[PDB]
C-alpha cells in the first residue's frame, strides 16, 4: 500500500506545484525527492519480506510489478537493482528446481515445470516491465547461470523431447507442441560441454525412428529447420542425413516398387517392403550381427541382392537382424502374428521342429550374445495373458533345458497382434552399460 | 508400454480385409459396418476407408470414393498423426495416379486442397501443389503451375517479406518447381534470379532431388557465365543429390561435371569415390571417361581422335 | 505349415565399398605410398603415409592432403571444408 501512497503524494505535489506556483517549479523538488523515498524505503522493504519484491513475484501480483516498474524508472540505479533481486529470486527458484540431490526425477516433468517459470517470467515481463531490455539481459543471462551447472543434464533434456515426439496427446494441436519444443531449445542454448549433449542426441533420434513410424513427417522436418538455425553443421548435418535416408529408402523403393510392376514376384517374395539406408548418417545398432534368415526371407533377400547387384552395381549390401519387423500369419481363425526380426529365426526353427531348448537355439543358429537372452524372452518372460511362445519350467530366468511351446490365447483375438515386450530390457541398466562408459 | 487400442474394432477391420479377396459387394458392406461400429475416431476405420477406396479405384468406383476421401480429409485432422495421414495420402494420390483420368485426378487434388486449408494444414497443401507441380513440368503445364507457385509464395511471404525463415523448406519446392518451369523456356535473366532467390533464403533440410536440381541449374549459370569452380561444385552436389535418389539424369549430370572438372585446368579426376566406380567402365560415359585419360595424359592426338569417333 | 510369413521390411545397409582407387593428389593410388614418398624421402624409416577420410567420404593419402592444406583448405573435389574424421583405411 506504501507504492500507492507515495505515488498519490507524488500526484498530488505536482498537481499543486503546478497550479499553485509558477509555470516550471519543478525540476529540483521532484528529482531529490523521488531520489530518496524510492532509495531507502525500496531496501527496507525487501529486507522485511513481509510482501516486498520477491513475495509479490511469487505469487503472482501483476499490478504490483506493473506500479513498482512504472514508479523506479523515474529514479536512477532503481531497475539495477530492480533486475538484481529479480535474478537473486530467479537464481533461488533455479537452484531448488535443478537440485540434484535425489533419484526418481521425471525428465519431462523437470522440464516442463521449468518451462512454465520460463512462460510465467515472460508473461510477467510483457505485461509488467514493458518489455524492458534490461531486464531481457538480465534472465537471460542468469538462465545462462543455473542451467549449465549439473552434469547428468543434456541426457535429460533429449528424454524431454523424444517424451513430446512420442505421442502427441498431451495437447493435440500443433501449436502447444511447438511452443513447447520452441523454448526447450532456448535452454538447450544455455548448456556447455555440447559434444555429450549431441551424442546423446543422436541416439536417441535413432531410437524413435527404429521403432515405430508413423511420428509427424511435417513437424519433424521443421523442427530440423529449428535446429540447423540455432547448432551449426558437422553433427547436426548428420542427423538431417539419416531423415534424409528415410526419403532415400522409399523413393530407392519406388524404383523397387517398378520392378515389382513389371515383373511378378514368387512365394519367395510374396510381400516385401526393404529398406536402403546408407551407413554415413545412420550408425550402427550394436553389432550387425550375422544370424541365420528364414527360407522365405532367404529368397527375398536373395533376389533383391541379386537384383541390387546387377542395375545398382558399384555397391554391395549387409544383411543384419537388429532392425525392421515382420507379420507372422498363424492358424479358430487366422491371426496374424508380428515379430520385430528377432524372433523371426526362433520361430522359423519351430516350424521345422518343435521340442527345442536354449542348446538348440544356440547350437544350430549361429546366434550373438546375451541380446539373444534379452529377445528370446520377448515371448516367454514377463508376458501378460496373450502368450504366444509358453515354457512347461516357468520362472523369470532362463535357464538351458527347458522346452517351448505354443498357447492358443484366444484372449488375444487380434487378426494382427503385435507383440510390444520386444523391447523389454533391451536397454537394460548397471550389467555392462556403466563399465563400458 | 503398450495401449489398449480397441479389440473389437482391429478383429472387424481385418475379418473384411480377410473378405477383400472375397466378393467386394459383401465386404464393402462389412467395412462400411466396420465405419459405422468405429464409434470414436477410426486409425482403424482410416485403413479401412484406405483400403475401400483401393477397392473402388480397381472397380472403378469413384463417386464415393471421393465422398469418402472427404471423410479421410475430415479423418486427418482428429487423431491420426500427420506422418501416417499424408503417408497414406500420399499413397492415395499416388494410387490414384495409376490410371489417367486426368480430370479426376485433378478433381482429388482440388478437393484435397482445399480440405487442407481448412485444418490449417497448409504444409501437406503445399506438398499436394508441388505433387502437382511436378506433375505439371512432366507434360509442360504452365497455366495452373503458375497459379500453384503464386498461391505456394502467397502462403510464403510474412506480410511484409516474401519469404519466411521456416518455409525456406517450401522456397526448395516453389523454386525447383520454378527451376524446371524455364528449364524448357531456356530463360537465362529468371535463371539467375531464381537461384540468387533461393541460395539465401533456403537454408533448410530439402528433399535430395531438390537440391540437385537447384545446384544443377547453378552450374549451368555458373558455366553459361565463365565460373568453373562454383560450376563444378555445383555439379558434384548434383550428382551426389542424384546417386541417393536415383534420378535417371545422374549419368548426364555426371558428364556436366567431368566437363566442369577438366575446364578448371585442374589434373584432379572427378571420378575418385564419388563416382562409385562402374559409371567409370558405362557404355555412356566410357567416352567422357577416355576423355580424362586423354586429359590428365596430355594426349592431343588421342583426345581429338575421341571427339571425332564419339 | 503352422506358421508362415507374409509379410517383411527388413533395412538394407549399403556403403561404398572396395574404395581402392588412387589418391588424386599424388596420381599414385589410394595407397602404396606416395609422389612426397617415393620421389622425396629415401630413407623412409619409421615413417608412415596412411590415408585420410573426411566427412564428405572421400580418401587421400595423409601426406598429399596434408600438403594440399598449406594454400587451399577447400577439397578441391568440392566446396566442403574437409574434416578429418579418419585416417587409415
Ligand atoms: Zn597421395
Ligand atoms: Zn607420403
Ligand atoms: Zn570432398
Amino acid at each position: 500500500v506504501y507504492i500507492k501512497k507515495v505515488e498519490a503524494r507524488i500526484n498530488e505535489e505536482i498537481e499543486r506545484v503546478m497550479h499553485c506556483l509558477d509555470k516550471s517549479t519543478e525540476e529540483p523538488i521532484v528529482k531529490v525527492v523521488e531520489r530518496e523515498l524510492i532509495s531507502k524505503h525500496m531496501k527496507t522493504i525487501v529486507e522485511m519480506e513481509n510482501s516486498g519484491l520477491v513475495h509479490m513475484l511469487k505469487n503472482g501480483k501483476t499490478e504490483d510489478l506493473g506500479c513498482m516498474y512504472k514508479l523506479f524508472s523515474r529514479v536512477p540505479n532503481g531497475l539495477k537493482t530492480m533486475c538484481e533481486c529479480m535474478s537473486s529470486y530467479l537464481r533461488e527458484q533455479g537452484k531448488a528446481l535443478v537440485s540434484e540431490e535425489g533419484e526418481g526425477k521425471n525428465p519431462v516433468d523437470y522440464i516442463q515445470g521449468l518451462l512454465d517459470l520460463k512462460s510465467r517470467f515472460d508473461r510477467f515481463l510483457l505485461e509488467s516491465f514493458n518489455n524492458d531490455r534490461l531486464f531481457k539481459q538480465t534472465i537471460a543471462g542468469d538462465f545462462e547461470y543455473f542451467l549449465n551447472l549439473n552434469s547428468r543434464s543434456p541426457e535429460y533434456l533429449s528424454l524431454f523431447i523424444d517424451d513430446k515426439l512420442k505421442k502427441g496427446v498431451k495437447g493435440l494441436t500443433e501449436q502447444e507442441v511447438e511452443t513447447i519444443l520452441d523454448k526447450a531449445m532456448v535452454l538447450f542454448r544455455f548448456m556447455q560441454e555440447k559434444d555429450v549433449f549431441e551424442r546423446y542426441y543422436k541416439q536417441h533420434l535413432a531410437r524413435r525412428l527404429l521403432t515405430n513410424k508413423s511420428v509427424s513427417d511435417d513437424s519433424e522436418k521443421n523442427m530440423i529447420s529449428k535446429l540447423k538455425t540455432e547448432c551449426g553443421c558437422q553433427f547436426t548435418s548428420k542427423l538431417e542425413g539419416m531423415f534424409r535416408d528415410m526419403s532415400i529408402s522409399n523413393t530407392t523403393m519406388d524404383e523397387f516398387r517398378q520392378h515389382l510392376q513389371a515383373t511378378g514376384v514368387s512365394l519367395g517374395g510374396v510381400d516385401l517392403t526393404v529398406r536402403v539406408l546408407t551407413t554415413g548418417y545412420w550408425p550402427t545398432q550394436s553389432a550387425t550381427p550375422k544370424c541365420n534368415i528364414p527360407p522365405a526371407p532367404r529368397h527375398a533377400f536373395e533376389i533383391f541382392r541379386r537384383f541390387y547387384l546387377a542395375k545398382h552395381s558399384g555397391r554391395q549390401l549387409t544383411l543384419q537382424h537388429h532392425m525392421g519387423s515382420a507379420d507372422l500369419n498363424a492358424t479358430t481363425r487366422k491371426h496374424i502374428l508380428q515379430v520385430s526380426t528377432f524372433q523371426m529365426t526362433i520361430l522359423m526353427l519351430f516350424n521345422n521342429r518343435e521340442k527345442y531348448t536354449f542348446e538348440e537355439i544356440q547350437q544350430e543358429t549361429d546366434i550373438p550374445e546375451r541380446e539373444l537372452v534379452r529377445a528370446l524372452q520377448s515371448l516367454a518372460c514377463g508376458k501378460p495373458t496373450q502368450r504366444v511362445l509358453t515354457k512347461e519350467p516357468k520362472s523369470k530366468e532362463i535357464e538351458n533345458g527347458h522346452i517351448f511351446t505354443v498357447n492358443d490365447q484366444f484372449t488375444s483375438k487380434l487378426h494382427r497382434v503385435k507383440i510390444q515386450t520386444v523391447a523389454a530390457k533391451q536397454g537394460e541398466s548397471d550389467p555392462e552399460r556403466k563399465e563400458t562408459r | 508400454s503398450n495401449s489398449e487400442p480397441n479389440v473389437d474394432l482391429e478383429n472387424q477391420y481385418y475379418n473384411s480385409k480377410a473378405l477383400k479377396e472375397d466378393d467386394p459387394k459383401a465386404a464393402l458392406s462389412s467395412f462400411q459396418k466396420v465405419l459405422e461400429l468405429e464409434g470414436e475416431k477410426g486409425e482403424w476405420g482410416f485403413k479401412a476407408l484406405k483400403q475401400m477406396i483401393k477397392i473402388n479405384f480397381k472397380l472403378t468406383n469413384f463417386p464415393e470414393m471421393m465422398n469418402r476421401y472427404k471423410q479421410l480429409l475430415t479423418y486427418i485432422r482428429s487423431a491420426v498423426t500427420r506422418n501416417y495421414s499424408e503417408k497414406s495420402i500420399n499413397s492415395i494420390l499416388d494410387y490414384i495416379s495409376t490410371s489417367k483420368q486426368m480430370d479426376l485426378l485433378q478433381e482429388f487434388y482440388e478437393t484435397t486442397l482445399e480440405a487442407l486449408k481448412d485444418a490449417k494444414n497448409d504444409r501437406l497443401w503445399f506438398k499436394t501443389n508441388t505433387k502437382l507441380g511436378k506433375l505439371y513440368l512432366e507434360r509442360e503445364e504452365y497455366g495452373k503451375l503458375q497459379k500453384i507457385l503464386r498461391q505456394l509464395h502467397q502462403s510464403c511471404q510474412t506480410d511484409d517479406g516474401e519469404d519466411d525463415l521456416k518455409k525456406g523448406t517450401q522456397l526448395l519446392e516453389i523454386y525447383a518447381l520454378e527451376i524446371q518451369m524455364y528449364t524448357a523456356q531456356k530463360n537465362n535473366k529468371k535463371l539467375k534470379a531464381l537461384y540468387e532467390q533461393s541460395l539465401h533464403i533456403k537454408s533448410a533440410i530439402p528433399h535430395p532431388l531438390i537440391m540437385g536440381v537447384i545446384r544443377e541449374c547453378g552450374g549451368k549459370m555458373h558455366l553459361r557465365e565463365g565460373e568453373f569452380e562454383k560450376a563444378h561444385t555445383d555439379f558434384f552436389e548434383a550428382f551426389k543429390n542424384y546417386d541417393e535418389s536415383g534420378s535417371p539424369r545422374r549419368t548426364t549430370c555426371l558428364k556436366y561435371l567431368v566437363l566442369a572438372n577438366m575446364l578448371m585446368k585442374s589434373g584432379i579426376n572427378p571420378f575418385d569415390s564419388q563416382e562409385a566406380k562402374p559409371y567409370k567402365n558405362d557404355p555412356e560415359i566410357l567416352a567422357m571417361t577416355n576423355l580424362v585419360s586423354a586429359y590428365q595424359n596430355n594426349d592431343i592426338t588421342e583426345f581429338e581422335k575421341i571427339l571425332k569417333t564419339n | 505349415k503352422r506358421f508362415e510369413v507374409k509379410k517383411w521390411n527388413a533395412v538394407a545397409l549399403w556403403a561404398w565399398d572396395i574404395v581402392v582407387d588412387n589418391c588424386a593428389i599424388c596420381r599414385n593410388h589410394i595407397m602404396d605410398l606416395c609422389i612426397e614418398c617415393q620421389a622425396n624421402q629415401a630413407s623412409a624409416t619409421s615413417e608412415e603415409c596412411t590415408v585420410a577420410w573426411g566427412v564428405c567420404n572421400h580418401a587421400f593419402h595423409f601426406h598429399c592432403i596434408s600438403r594440399w592444406l598449406k594454400t587451399r583448405q577447400v577439397c578441391p573435389l568440392d566446396n566442403r571444408e574437409w574434416e578429418f574424421q579418419k585416417y587409415g583405411h
